[PDB]
């Protein structure tokens, strides 16, 4: 097993569990944050066929399951299913006892504090961790950059952040939160695939559409001329073989899916877009911070592996920011993992080991200790 | 020949900037030499891969990280060739058909390398001297005490200056000097050495023996004998003044997984045999231990190979540096008497005794 | 400059 | 280090520390007399990030600090922060031990005597100086002129002086003090910049406005025709690029800022102005002094590097003084430093070395020794 007391870094954003140990390059366990459950009856007698499938096994059996994400927009909705996800995380995937390891959880800013508080209650009461710490996810995404100055966009499966930090000091009044992320892009892609002719409605078919979004989507630097480019010829069409047979061929849907991220009116969501929430987070900072946020604009979570989103990102923030400013969009190709990687850095720091919310301090101050020790 | 590789910046792609080698002739000749594919090792300096679960995505190093991977590959290749060499000497004379055996050992270890411009190396040297005096003051003095008290004589000898305070100064996992250097190499941001000395002034300098100039509660503030970018440590022998120049540059042992993974395919049955970490069937995901982890773990291995044994000491003294057989310089030997801790040794051995035996061979 | 709203 | 017992000449007027050694051309250390302090929380763990930034480092980090001047109108208000300023002055900037050097401090006339007395108590009790001497700042500004006859205007950041001296003898009944100086001009410029459209309210933005005042202001020899000149055309407008982006364009504010110095009604301060306090200081002197004060009207501190203030100064004192008097406004371009330079002259004089308030005379007579040895 693990012969030491190495800290656990568990990172469930809203749609993908990535967990592992501190002082480590990559997360050891990366699996979908789903719990599946059979929706019709078992007939082969003597089969096993447990009435819950968590993680990657659920995508192995998703044709006979109703898949259900226990965490939506960064908020944990099903608590017993999230306990299934954590139980599978420690005991099956990462294959370790939580009693021996301090654990580092992550969440978004501007979240309900009962998420953080009940997450601490489940970590100490159910899994009996010795220490525990919730961490703001974009902050950790700046720990992976090796920077102490920068504004961080990450955009996981349920939430996007823009946390600005200058010289180690965060600017929590200048913080942002938009609930437009990759599951919303998956749903919008599923809608416009219904526009082309392909009907995906099941949760398993939603997982297929999510795969189409990951394999086969880019961001379109200039959306109008890319739109007319797809309207002119079929040079942007691309085929995807569905599981078990039929192939599909998608055109302008390839780049209309993450244009919703730059233009949230497509999914009917009144917002300013990703590029304007970055600029508005920078303009909420003080005057002497802003060029150090322009040159350090870290873009480091999931749903940013769309090809060209750093080009669209710089191309649009440059149009908002004044001239003679140096707009550098940092898009480090190890992102989708850098919230975990910065979790690994922070949990492996030696200054940090008196910042763990420990037990006998949880037992002393109840579950509200998180609002005086964590942030 | 690996040291001639020098790097230059390169802008694209925007974040982070690529380090690019300048002249590929030295790289081409060491790749011809070691029989490794040249673009594999060329990408092993600028890129390191991260690998979570069936993904192989490759990220970019800094130019300074490229010199750190260059130097880390060099000194790990050399240190590991040295260890393989000692192991190959070992497997000629090995205790075959291993049984319960007894060992008489000889430790050729240095003394206090106190140089006019001390560095990280003389810091580790003086540190394993601190652990070495701790394996005197633990083993020998405490077996004196359990012996003396156990044989029914009423002493508890007067006092000793314990070294657990100095070990607590350096090897502590939170308040140590090596631990704040491991921080310093894991810190985001500018990681220059003056921020390390500032960190030593901040939270390491509540200590009785850590003596710096610009510390928090600084008693040594008005002292011109302390310069800046330096710190004293009052050891048990005396005060040693350390330059912090090159300190954080020589902590760094960024031997990434792609350096060993590159050199695992590299030609020889030696360089392949040096690095089992470069096996793709051996997924070693941990970050590289820098030097406080490595040298401190090597000191802990030394202390594992000494606490099971009885020590008997040689204190070795040179008269002058000019290799003379007659000339006995007084000042250099008084230097060495002051820092080998000999008058304190004479004071401790005047506790009660100088000789002990059992009854029967003494009467015989 | 300033503000929003201000220059 | 320093191999001798050279005297320290430390000169904090109210807004800029300029310190160095005696027998020296220029002050070795010139830095802002500010102490900054973080107003929101530190988030990057393992950073350093000390909870006080003194001097130039505070302007390097002023976007996340609340800057605070420990000395206001020449009066030291925060004593622990002024001890931070002095500690940084000797041990970080000038990088020397105060125990080895007699120190020469400066202050204004007509100051509270607890400023001078507590400054002596802090120099002997805290920094353990061997000798110490407070000095009237405009007197030293006449030491830099090489003159022993003249009336001295200096106008630092918090106070302006007009000390008249004739043949080596000061006229302390004819002395003056107005509390209108460059920080008040910075605040007034910040107000009329709010009139144009640019809102500066933070202490860091106050430092930006102070920079606009230094770079981009002159004094307007005839204020009414300059005012109508700016009202006629845009030939007096000038642009200033703010830190991190937006450029501004100032017009009549360029010369309405130091017209407050010549006309204190703009900042709502009942006074006579700079030009009339000089003439009133001259008329308080005796009849046989005045033409030697007219021809030796030294104008030698900070806030006098406005272009044309010697032209406005002579042009207005000539209108007050009788005709057939020779009005010479001495404006030596080494001013902003000449209080320090005359401090260097006075501390390097050989007659002066029995005028130091020494220790064992401080210990004998308490801290009130300054009111029998200094002046
Ligand atoms: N290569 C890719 N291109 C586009 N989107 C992706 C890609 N990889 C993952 N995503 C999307 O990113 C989201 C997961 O990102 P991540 O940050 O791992 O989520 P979590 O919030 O669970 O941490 C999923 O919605 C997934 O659809
Ligand atoms: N070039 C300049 N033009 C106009 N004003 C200036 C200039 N340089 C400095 N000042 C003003 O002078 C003041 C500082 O002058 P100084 O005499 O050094 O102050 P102190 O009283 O601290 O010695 C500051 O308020 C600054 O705004
Ligand atoms: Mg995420
Ligand atoms: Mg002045």
């Amino acid at each position: 097993d693990e012969d030491e007391t190495t800290a656990l870094v568990c990172d469930n954003g809203s749609g993908l569990v990535k967990a592992g140990f501190a002082g480590d390059d990559a997360p050891r366990a990366v699996f979908p944050s789903i719990v599946g459950r059979p929706r019709h009856q078992g007939v082969m007698v003597g089969m096993g066929q447990k009435d819950s499938y968590v993680g990657d096994e659920a995508q192995s059996k998703r044709g006979i399951l109703t898949l259900k994400y226990p965490i939506e927009h960064g908020i944990i909705t099903n608590w017993d299913d999230m306990e299934k996800i954590w139980h599978h995380t420690f005991y099956n995937e990462l294959r370790v006892a939580p009693e021996e390891h301090p654990t580092l959880l992550t969440e978004a800013p501007l979240n309900p504090k009962a998420n953080r508080e009940k997450m601490t209650q489940i970590m100490f009461e159910t899994f009996n961790v010795p220490a525990m710490y919730v961490a703001i996810q974009a902050v950790l995404s700046l720990y992976a950059s090796g920077r102490t100055t920068g504004i961080v966009l990450d955009s996981g499966d349920g939430v996007t952040h823009n946390v600005p930090i200058y010289e180690g000091y965060a600017l929590p009044h200048a913080i942002m939160r938009l609930d437009l992320a990759g599951r919303d892009l998956t749903d919008y892609l599923m809608k416009i695939l219904t526009e082309r002719g392909y009907s995906f409605v099941t949760t398993a078919e939603r997982e297929i559409v999510r795969d189409i979004k990951e394999k086969l989507c880019y961001v379109a630097l200039d959306f109008e001329n890319e739109m007319a480019t797809a309207a002119s010829s079929s040079s942007l069409e691309k085929s995807y073989e569905l599981p078990d047979g039929q192939v599909i061929t998608i055109g302008n849907e390839r780049f209309r899916c993450p244009e919703t991220l730059f233009q949230p009116s497509f999914i009917g969501m009144e917002s300013a877009g990703i590029h304007e929430t970055t600029y508005n987070s920078i303009m909420k900072c003080d005057i002497d911070i802003r060029k150090d946020l322009y040159a350090n604009n870290v873009m480091s979570g999931g749903t940013t592996m769309y090809p060209g989103i750093a080009d669209r990102m710089q191309k649009e923030i440059t149009a908002l920011a004044p001239s003679t400013m140096k707009i550098k969009i940092i898009a480090p190709p190890e992102r989708k993992y850098s919230v975990w990687i910065g979790g690994s850095i922070l949990a492996s720091l030696s200054t940090f080991q008196q910042m763990w919310i420990t037990k006998q301090e949880y037992d002393e101050a109840g579950p509200s200790i998180v609002h005086r020790k964590c942030f | 020949k690996l040291g001639n590789i020098e790097f230059k910046p390169e802008s694209r792609m925007n974040g982070l900037d690529e380090s690019k080698i300048k002249d590929k002739n030295e790289l081409k000749e060491i790749c011809e030499l070691t029989s490794i594919d040249q673009v594999v090792l060329e990408r092993a300096f600028s890129f390191r891969t991260v690998e979570a679960k069936q993904e192989k995505v490759s990220t970019t190093l800094n130019v300074a990280q490229a010199y750190y991977a260059r130097d880390a590959l060099a000194k790990n290749l050399y240190s590991r060739l040295f260890s393989w060499l000692v192991n190959r000497i070992n497997e000629s004379i090995k205790a075959q058909t291993k049984v319960r055996k007894k060992v008489m050992g000889v430790l050729d270890i240095y003394g206090f390398e106190i140089f006019e411009d001390n560095s990280f190396e003389q810091f580790i040297i003086n540190y394993c001297n601190e652990k070495l005096q701790q394996i005197f003051i633990e083993l020998t003095l405490k077996e004196e005490q359990e012996e003396y008290i156990r044989e029914d004589i009423e002493w508890t000898h007067i006092d000793y200056f314990n070294n657990a305070i100095i070990c607590d100064l350096i090897e502590n996992n939170t308040n140590g000097i090596l631990a704040m250097l491991d921080e310093e190499c894991l810190r985001p941001g500018t990681v220059t050495d003056e921020t390390f000395l500032e960190k030593l002034n901040q939270v390491c300098a509540t200590h009785q023996h850590f003596e710096s100039r610009m510390s928090k509660c600084s008693r040594f503030l008005n002292d011109t004998t302390l310069p800046h970018s330096c710190f004293r440590i009052q050891h048990y022998a005396g005060k040693v003044l350390y330059q912090v120049e090159g300190f954080v540059d020589k902590n760094n042992d960024l031997l990434y997984r792609d350096l060993s993974q590159a050199m695992w395919k590299a030609g020889h049955a030696l360089i392949k045999s040096l690095f089992p970490e470069g096996n793709p069937a051996k997924v070693n995901l941990k970050r590289p231990p820098t030097a406080g982890s490595q040298f401190k773990a090597s000191v802990a291995t030394l202390m594992k190979n000494l606490q099971t044994k009885n020590p008997n000491y040689i204190r070795c003294i040179k008269p002058n540096d000019k290799k003379a057989a007659h000339i006995f310089s007084e000042s250099l030997v008084c230097h060495q008497i002051r820092y080998l801790g000999l008058l304190e040794n004479v004071r401790v051995r005047r506790a009660g005794y100088a000789f002990r035996q059992a009854y029967e061979p003494c009467l015989e | 400059a300033x503000x929003p709203a201000w220059x």
